[PDB]
């Protein structure tokens, strides 16, 4: 149920300071 | 990692550390995918040619660290296995295809906001996510320089095409492996290196905002690839093994 979402990012809404460049990457 | 940068607290969760008993020393990176299953790979246990095969008694692992060296109380936890197994068709000798080992804990470890399990990949994020210049990431305490990290470093890379990928090493690449790293054109070189062998490979889906584990660090020596690219064992490819292993 709760894999690959973490504590203290995801759970509290939270970004980490590059996980942008993952994401725009995806064309 | 060469070229990465400072990981933040708890930011990988689920980034293990295999280490020898005796001698202490830090072997691999690794994963955790749930409270008893850590994932690995089959060369961070098993390397004949350098005189390698631990069994269970030989290793430990501890989750949850941030800083190589520090002791974090009341955050770090060890772990003693239980069992350990290899992919049957690890080829060691030849292109380490099936580069791919799971490790079961002695107890289970418990989850806190530092201990975390990450994704394993299902067919529609294998599919929509594992093409040539996406991006995943890669976390570790592995050599820093072509020499040692105080905290865990983390290093963005993208898929690279795959005659690309064949076209970097002599050897017989297989469909049950891809290759990540920086064009050697200009930009960045950041890259995993020897130490972060056997930890994650991580995509996170735009679609549902999980992590999940794409790959798995294959070998590396140094942080010298004369520079190609690193190779990674394809955690879908290898999915119906895992599940095997784990249920029944
Ligand atoms: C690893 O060691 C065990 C005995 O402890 C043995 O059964 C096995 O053949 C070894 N694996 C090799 C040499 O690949």
């Amino acid at each position: 149920a709760d894999c690959g979402l973490r504590p203290l990012f995801e759970k509290k809404s939270l970004e980490d300071k590059t996980e942008r460049e993952l994401l725009e990457s995806y064309i | 990692i060469v070229e990465g940068s400072d990981a933040e607290i708890g930011m990988s969760p689920w980034q293990v550390m295999l280490f020898r008993k005796s001698p202490q020393e830090l072997l691999c990176g690794a994963s955790l995918i749930s409270d008893r299953w850590v994932l690995t790979a089959a060369h961070c246990l098993l390397y004949p040619p350098w005189d390698k095969n631990f069994t269970e008694n030989d290793l430990l692992v501890r989750i949850g660290k941030h800083s190589r060296t520090r002791y974090e109380r009341n955050i770090e936890k060890i772990s003693m296995l239980e069992k350990i197994y290899i992919h049957p068709r690890y080829n060691w000798r030849e292109n380490l295809d099936r580069d791919i080992a799971l490790m079961k804990l002695k107890k289970p470890v418990a989850f806190s906001d530092y201990i975390h399990p990450v994704c394993l990949p299902d067919r529609e994020t294998a599919a929509s996510l594992l093409q040539a210049g996406y991006k995943g990431r890669v976390t570790g305490w592995g050599n820093l320089k072509e020499g040692q990290p105080s905290v865990l470093q983390v290093v963005n890379l993208p898929i690279v095409e795959r005659p690309v990928c064949k076209d970097s090493t002599r050897i017989r690449i297989t469909d049950n492996m891809f290759c990540a790293g920086y064009k050697p054109d200009e930009g960045k070189r950041g890259d995993a290196c020897e130490g972060d062998s056997g930890g994650p490979f991580v995509m996170k889906s735009p679609f549902n905002n999980r992590w999940y584990q794409m790959g798995i660090v294959s070998w590396g020596e140094g942080c010298d690839r004369d520079g190609k690219p690193g190779f990674y064992t394809h955690v879908f490819r290898l999915k119906k093994w895992i599940q095997k292993v784990i249920d029944q």
